RNA sequence: AAGAACCUUACCUGGUCUUGACAUCCACGGAAGUUUUCAGAGAUGAGAAUGUGCCUUCGGGAACCGUGAGACAGGUGCUGC
RNA sequence: CCGGCCGGGAACUCAAAGGAGACUGCCAGUGAUAAACUGGAGGAAGGUGGGGAUGACGUCAAGUCAUCAUGGCCCUUACGACCAGGGCUACACACGUGCUACAAUGGCGCAUACAAAGAGAAGCGACCUCGCGAGAGCAAGCGGACCUCAUAAAGUGCGUCGUAGUCCGGAUUGGAGUCUGCAACUCGACUCCAUGAAGUCGGAAUCGCUAGUAAUCGUGGAUCAGAAUGCCACGGUGAAUAC
């Protein structure tokens, strides 16, 4: 509880924002509130769809949710119907209409949201956290990440004392601002409590 | 030293006075509106201002007119 | 050098020199000289008696020493006789206006006996 | 030397304050001129612990003692403070 | 003809136009004496015109704005030396030595958080 | 925040002088470079005389 | 933070938009200096007690809209100071980033 | 006579949408008074950073509002409708004035 | 400090007279961050030092200053249990500033009506070898010359200039 | 706590409600909504008028409101050891 | 109508996008021909230029179950829910952090010069009338380099006060008001008249600060109906000292 958020320290430099709308000060708050509710709603609903990150833009009294996922077939479903099934409930709780898109990642072993969701689900179905936490590092390093650091925290096997472990391999330079680090954090609600998982994935320098 | 125009009373104190003055000097009036002033047609009444756990009665005297009802009913008790 | 009952300073300027009367300060003291046709920077030795008598009835308009003291005593004793919240603070020597009493309160209190 | 008592979850009774004050006064008289003393009493479900901070001319000095009944912890803390004071005292005599 | 030097110092910027003329100095359509020439440090606008000569040689039209008294004064002191650009490094080589060409980039610091006025800390004291 | 004071040359002197006065008759805690060891020992031998003149 | 309090806030929004800004004429038009300062004005300052007390815009607390936290609010964002750091470091508030000068 | 003022959060995106309108108003018609920059609004937000005590630990923030003018001097009817149906680069907000 | 013979900056000279010593003297009694009224005190005091001395003002101030500048200054040291003062020679940069600090403090005492009258009289008695800062000067020389028997080790004023 | 008159407010004294102030599932009625009166400190309780389309499966499909059975809801309650 | 006021100009201030620039790059000496150090030149800046952001592995079973989330436990006609009034503001006392002073480097009165940064739509609110004043009425303009908040103050020139509890200090209390809000009694802020306390520079002990810093002087923002002596920002004046 002493480090800066490595996605937030580099928001103009390397990473893009998850929202690319301008709103003047009279509608900025509500324009951020509905922006929150479609992220909560899509995150709750598409939990099996392996969603990486959703980007919301607002061109001219409309909205676009670009859904970054690993398996877009579960997202569009049969024929593309589930896109419109999402689009009706997006347009109900946002400013109607909606143009949602899919932007799949073809290398889901390098996305920090999907690694943390992987370790999260495997801890929910009670696997050994050295096997999961170590297998994520293996699967990134034999596929092309320049660095990775996974850390789990909590009870982790019903212990009465919480502890953390972390299995870095390679370079994760958190202070270099040009260094591209995808950091993300997920939470596993096991029957002994909450186990927090956070993963850094370093890819390149520019 | 506030409220430039007109004193303040509630309707449940104004109508309750104008009801209970023409109906004779009677039982002490339980009042919760501490924040209301004391009009000159309230002189001679035993009103019981609520202080938080009581309804303490105070006989309205002629000098009490410019004040408010909560001014003559203390809340905190010291020693 | 005798108006309203006392007025005895000298070698002082006039508008400051009138302010030893209990009931006048630097605004009403300018109102007296501006209403009695006297420049504000003259001395009480420099006034002639034909001006000072015109200042005595001038300051006889606004309320001064004795009437103001028995008047303020009538106000405080009136509030303490009603026994309101304010007069209830006056009967006990605590701040009336609603100041902090946990810590300071010390002008109205006095010195600290324990 | 004025002793300030405070307690986290320990209701400081008047018999508790009399004893602690006496013990502190006795220690202050025995070792060094002491300006101010803060006492903190903590209870954490098992451990009756006590903290003390003495402000003395050289500076701050602190001690902490866990016990069984609060009184034991206080005694330990006072002995620890006395030991610390001996060190500070001739640490600034050192002729 | 007419020669220009900008000059600025401590959140305060000058515009100095020097011409071969009399010994008059005009600041913001005022004279020097009726702008600050009996106020704090009036010597620091005639001061770079002392190591060189100025007597009835060059008149100055100066418009300084922003900042305060000595901020505008040091702004004009930098602007005159910048306006000695046609009077070359024969003069600016001998005008490096006494200062006058460093911008003197000391600005006021920002107020840091927790600190009261960027160095002053709120007195953790034992008494 | 500026640069080192008397760049070990006559700081090496006064280290050898303080170490000379406070006993340390080793003459075996110096530097190892020549221009600093020479006057660590220089301050040492200038401190032996200042030990003879006092207690 | 206490769904009771959270629903109480939206109740005060509902009545605060229902009654006043439609019956603000009782004070912003009637309770003025004009040639109508008779017992119509006393009928007005007499009248505002009949209205629901939870209809004034000054019983609002302007809470966070993800937690309902009463203290530490930002009128620009609609979020409390914890949740706006949580969404700022995530990359939600557009254009917002860490400042240094 | 058309006063086109547009504001956005990113300078390297508003300078893209400005070049997406100078090529419009110079592609048809003429007489545009340049991509004029205006001063940047710098809304700063200082928040407490812990969920409790530690008042002195804070976090300072800012958003940037970048503004640009266009100032079409003489409008053509291809230009006033060329402003229409071309309002892309969401993130940039535009206002036309007459 | 441990490090840093520091990159030193100079000062602006005085406007009315060609002196930087005088500008340092304005900076001594420049209380509360306000130079202009300190300049009015200094000029208003050197004028009546000229009329109450006859001679010129810069030489009046400097002759009035060299009767309070010191030569030896004590430094308190402790070894073991004793804590005796050891005379170090004052360096001639510290010398006149240490004089002007005593002039300005002795003028903040002495209280007459105005500060220019206090400092003017204090510089007058500093010319007369009579006032307060000469008593403090002679106190410093009496205790350094009284404790003169200490010339030692390394903690003060290495070999020469 | 980046701002306690009410609110906030979590505490106290009194006055009240119990599938509830907030969410879903079942049934039955009713458009929702809008103006006004009485009592009461108000919550509340009693009323008085006004109001009626989205689809024809039509006791509806919605939105919204009341009563009923629970599954529950709720908790700024304890444990930061 | 000498007001950037108007035609006009794109130099300059400035705006803010892109670049250049500072790297021990060059020179002299010292050093193991090394890293480096010391000094010099040029330059706006010279040795990580000034400042910020950035907090390694870990410790303190430090803080937070009252931001949130959550394992367990407890209540579920009450530890839940609604309302009125109160309390959170109590006061023999103790401690901490600040503001204002104790004055002549000043108080007061008149005149007058110079900032940066920011905020604004149920909002900021010109000008003009009324009021001693807080403010009120009418009411333009401005989602803003334009309009408004908004007169910067210390400073400066003149006059007075002449070292006294004083023309210092502005506490407390009385009277009369204004504004906000259903509502200023408990308990708001401000104005006016009057009142005129302690305090004459603070024992033992203690803190911050190395340069645009300390110390003083004003301005703005957030939170906000109203309510800063706190917090967060911004500029003005501007030291001493480091052997």
């Amino acid at each position: 509880g002493q480090k800066v958020h490595p996605n937030g320290i580099r928001l103009g430099i390397v990473k893009p924002w998850n929202s690319t709308w301008f709103a003047n000060t009279k509608e900025f708050a509500d324009n951020l509130d509905s922006d929150f509710k479609v992220r909560q709603y899509l995150t709750k609903e598409l939990a099996k769809a392996s969603v990486s990150r959703i980007v919301i833009e607002r061109p001219a009294k409309s909205i676009r949710v670009t859904i970054h996922t690993a398996r877009p077939g579960i997202v569009i479903g049969k024929k593309g119907e589930d896109v419109e099934k999402l689009r009706k409930v997006v347009a109900d709780i946002a400013g109607v209409p909606a143009q949602i898109n899919i932007a799949e990642v073809r290398k889901p072993e390098l996305d920090a949201k999907l690694v943390a969701d992987s370790i999260t689900s495997q801890l929910e179905r009670r696997v050994m956290f050295r096997r999961a936490m170590k297998r994520a590092v293996q699967n990134a390093m034999r596929l092309g990440a320049k660095g990775i650091k996974v850390e789990v925290s909590g009870r982790l096997g019903g212990a009465e004392i919480a502890r953390t472990e972390w299995y870095r391999e390679g370079r994760v330079p958190l202070h270099t601002l040009r260094a591209d680090i995808d950091y993300n954090t997920s939470e596993a609600h096991t029957t002994y409590g909450v186990i927090g998982v956070k993963v850094w994935i370093f890819k390149g320098e520019i | 030293r506030s409220l430039k125009k007109g004193p303040f009373i509630d309707l449940h104190l104004l109508k309750k006075v104008e009801k209970a003055v023409e109906s004779g000097d009677k039982k002490p009036l339980r009042t919760w509106s501490r924040r209301s002033t004391i009009f000159p047609n309230m002189i001679g009444l035993t009103i019981a201002v609520h202080n938080g756990r009581q309804h303490v009665p105070v006989f309205v005297t002629d000098e009490m007119v410019g004040h408010k009802l909560g001014e003559f009913a203390p809340t905190r008790t010291y020693r | 050098a005798r108006i309203a009952g006392i007025n005895i300073p000298d070698h002082k300027h006039a508008v400051i020199a009138l302010t030893s009367i209990y009931g006048v300060g630097k605004t009403r003291s300018k109102a007296i000289l501006a209403a009695a046709g006297i420049a504000e920077d003259v001395k009480i030795s420099e006034l002639s008696e034909g001006q000072i008598d015109t200042l005595r009835d001038e300051v006889a308009k606004f309320v001064v020493e004795g009437d103001l003291r028995r008047e303020i005593s009538m106000s405080i004793k009136r509030l303490m006789d009603l026994g309101c919240y304010r007069g209830l603070r006056h009967r006990r020597g605590l701040p009336v206006r609603g100041q902090r009493t946990k810590t300071n309160a010390r002008t109205r209190k006095g010195p600290r006996k324990p | 030397m004025q002793l300030n008592i405070t307690g986290n979850n320990v209701e400081i009774t008047e018999a508790l304050r009399e004893f602690v004050t006496a013990k502190f006064a006795k220690l202050e008289q025995y070792f060094d001129r002491i300006n101010q003393v803060y006492v903190v009493l903590k209870v954490e479900k098992v451990t009756h612990t006590s903290d003390a901070t003495l402000h003395v001319d050289g500076g701050e000095l602190h001690a902490s003692a866990e016990g069984q009944d609060m009184y034991a912890a206080i005694d330990g803390l006072i002995d620890k403070l006395a030991r610390q004071l001996t060190k500070h005292k001739d640490k600034l005599k050192q002729h | 003809n007419q020669y220009y030097g900008t000059g600025r110092r401590k959140s305060s910027a000058a515009r100095v136009f020097i011409k071969p003329g009399n010994g008059k100095i005009v600041i913001n359509q005022r004279s020097l004496e009726q702008y600050f020439g009996r106020e704090t440090a009036r010597m620091v606008v005639r001061q770079p015109l002392e190591l060189v000569d100025m007597v009835e040689k060059l008149d100055l039209y100066i418009t300084v704005k922003g900042g305060g008294i000595s901020g505008q004064a040091g702004a004009i002191r930098h602007g005159i030396t910048r306006a000695l650009m046609e009077y070359d490094e024969s003069l600016r080589s001998e005008l490096r030595k006494a200062g006058f060409v460093t911008r003197d980039a000391r600005q006021v610091e920002r107020k840091k958080v927790g600190l009261r006025k960027a160095r002053r800390r709120p007195q953790f004291s034992k008494r | 925040m500026k640069r080192q004071k008397r760049d070990r040359l006559e700081r090496a002197h006064q280290r050898g002088y303080q170490a000379g006065i406070a006993g340390r008759s080793k003459e075996m805690c110096p530097y190892q470079t020549l221009n600093q060891r020479s006057q660590w020992l220089g301050g040492w031998r200038e401190a032996m005389a200042d030990r003879v003149v006092m207690a | 933070a206490k769904q009771s309090m959270k629903a109480r806030e939206v109740k005060r929004v509902a009545l605060a938009d229902k009654y006043f800004a439609k019956r603000a004429e009782l004070k912003a038009i009637i309770s003025d200096v004009n040639a109508a300062s008779d017992e119509d004005r006393w009928n007005a300052v007499l009248k505002l007690q009949t209205l629901p007390r939870d209809s004034s815009p000054s019983r609002q607390r302007n809470r966070c809209r993800q937690t309902g936290r009463p203290h530490g609010f930002l009128r620009k964002f609609g979020l409390s100071r914890i949740k706006v750091r949580e969404a700022a470091m995530r990359g939600e508030i557009p254009g917002l980033k860490k400042a240094s000068w | 006579r058309i006063r086109i003022r547009l504001k956005a959060f990113d300078h390297r995106l508003i300078d893209q949408a400005t070049a997406e309108i100078v090529e419009t108003a110079k592609r048809t018609g003429a007489q545009v008074r340049g991509p004029i920059p205006l001063p940047t609004r710098k809304e700063r937000f200082t928040v407490l950073i812990s969920p409790h005590v530690n008042k002195d630990a804070r976090d300072q923030y800012e958003i940037r509002t970048h503004l640009r003018l266009v100032d079409i001097v003489e409008p053509t009817e291809k230009t006033v409708d060329a402003l229409m149906r071309l309002d892309l680069a969401a993130g940039v907000d535009v206002q036309i004035s007459l | 400090p441990r490090r840093r013979v520091i990159g030193q900056r100079k000062i602006l000279p005085d406007p009315k007279f060609g002196s930087e010593l005088l500008a340092k003297f304005v900076n001594i009694l420049m209380v509360d961050g306000k130079k202009s009224t300190a300049e009015s005190i200094v000029y208003s005091a050197l004028e009546t030092l000229a009329q109450r001395s006859g001679k010129s003002e810069l030489e009046a101030f400097e002759v009035a200053l060299e009767n309070v500048r010191p030569t030896v200054e004590v430094k308190s040291r402790r070894v073991g249990g004793s804590t005796y003062q050891v005379p170090v020679e004052v360096r001639p940069v510290r010398r006149n500033a240490l004089a002007m600090r005593w002039i300005v403090e002795a003028a903040r005492k002495r209280g007459d009506k105005s500060m220019a009258l206090r400092l003017a009289n204090e510089l007058s008695d500093a010319a007369e070898n009579k006032g307060t800062a000469v008593k403090k000067r002679e106190d410093v020389h009496r205790m350094a010359e009284a404790n003169k028997a200490f010339a030692h080790y390394a903690w003060l004023s290495l070999r020469s200039a």
